[PDB]
């Protein structure tokens, strides 16, 4: 069959303010089959609590999720989504970039 | 504006390790409103939606019948489309299920739609008409023939031109305070210098509510629709959405390039260029 | 509400 392999998404809910508390989203979609794994990073370390939206699908039947937790943007602080389908070779990583 | 109301459903099958993974969502518009997960703890459809939780304990045990049972069709149809494909016993294979419907500003019934696909391709849909079915191959028409004496399409459209217009109508009285609210785009745009030559000029649009919108990039009015990178609207997670397009422009060639943005929220297509100094 | 019914594949 046909596998589809994720496009991936890593930006935040409102334009990036130091110090300022926001929301940190890794949107994962057009990839086929549906199983796939989704950790946000901080620093290279999984955090712990993040949510995802309930799988759904597009009009070419390719899936989508969103995975989000709440961040506070500091300067040092590097965050990035980790992501793991049957299609990569190995897992990829997205780091988040302020600017996309 | 025109409103609707779609069901999604996923059945992928775990060879050996269980009953396949079930999971439903409904949508009214852009806004998911109930949910039944096959591996969550409740066992019920669970609302996702404050407007709808103010439904009481005789809908919500209906709708958990009613998607359990679109969960077990699912999971005899998984056995017998893997028949129809002559597939083995040992591989995952998936079913996915869109239905729903489209009322106008009146409340006026619209288009009634289902779709079907098997492992991300086109099984069997039912036909704009809502009386005629189009099988995408010879295995499907198996399950045409078997809709088409059932007379599976009447059936189906007494819910996608009645119930589903009925209930939509209902939702959108219920949550009126929330599904009636359009969000224009808050649009701008960024220069990023990728070499002392040339920079990428990225225009953006956010928190925007109908997810439907057009970022186009002209060059002296001319398309540059090949040199264009354009990423997924995505959802910001506040039921708002995000876009941009960008374009790799020569250093102090800015000023002809145009950025185009067409939404409906809009009264007219905003037009976005570089200022220069 | 989701269909109270459906046909089988």
């Amino acid at each position: 069959m046909i596998q589809r392999t994720p496009k991936i998404q890593v930006y935040s809910r409102h334009p990036a303010e130091n110090g300022k508390s926001n929301f940190l989203n890794c949107y994962v979609s057009g990839f086929h089959p549906s199983d796939i794994e989704v950790d946000l990073l901080k620093n290279g370390e999984r955090i712990e609590k993040v949510e995802h939206s309930d799988l759904s699908f597009s009009k070419d039947w390719s899936f989508y999720l969103l995975y989000y937790t709440e961040f506070t943007p500091t300067e040092k602080d590097e965050y990035a989504c980790r992501v793991n389908h049957v299609t990569l070779s190995q897992p990829k990583i997205v780091k988040w970039d302020r600017d996309m | 504006g025109s409103h609707s109301m779609r069901y999604f459903f996923t059945s992928v099958s775990r060879p050996g390790r269980g009953e396949p993974r079930f999971i439903a969502v409904g949508y009214v518009d852009d806004t998911q409103f109930v949910r039944f997960d096959s591996d969550a703890a409740s066992q019920r459809m669970e609302p996702r939606a404050p407007w709808i939780e103010q439904e009481g304990p005789e809908y919500w045990d209906q709708e958990t019948r009613n998607v359990k049972a679109q969960s077990q069709t699912d999971r005899v149809d998984l056995g017998t489309l893997r028949g129809y494909y002559n597939q083995s016993e040992a591989g995952s294979h998936t079913i996915q299920i869109m239905y729903g419907c489209d009322v106008g500003s009146d409340g006026r019934f619209l288009r009634g739609y289902r779709q079907d696909a098997y492992d991300g391709k086109d099984y069997i849909a039912l036909n704009e008409d809502l009386r005629s079915w189009t099988a995408a191959d010879m295995a499907a028409q198996i399950t045409k023939r078997k809709w088409e004496a059932a007379h599976e399409a009447e059936q189906l459209r007494a819910y996608l031109d009645g119930t589903c217009v009925e209930w939509l109508r209902r939702y959108l009285e219920n949550g009126k305070e929330t599904l009636q609210r359009t969000d224009p785009p808050k649009t701008h745009m960024t220069h990023h210098p990728i070499s002392d030559h040339e920079a990428t000029l990225r225009c953006w649009a956010l928190g925007f509510y109908p997810a439907e919108i057009t970022l186009t990039w002209q060059r002296d009015g001319e398309d540059q629709t090949q040199d264009t990178e354009l990423v997924e609207t995505r959802p910001a997670g506040d039921g708002t959405f995000q876009k941009w397009a960008a374009v790799v422009v020569p250093s102090g060639e800015e000023q002809r390039y145009t950025c185009h943005v067409q939404h409906e929220g809009l009264p007219k297509p905003l037009t976005l260029r570089w200022e220069l100094s | 509400v989701v269909r109270p019914s459906v046909a089988s594949k």
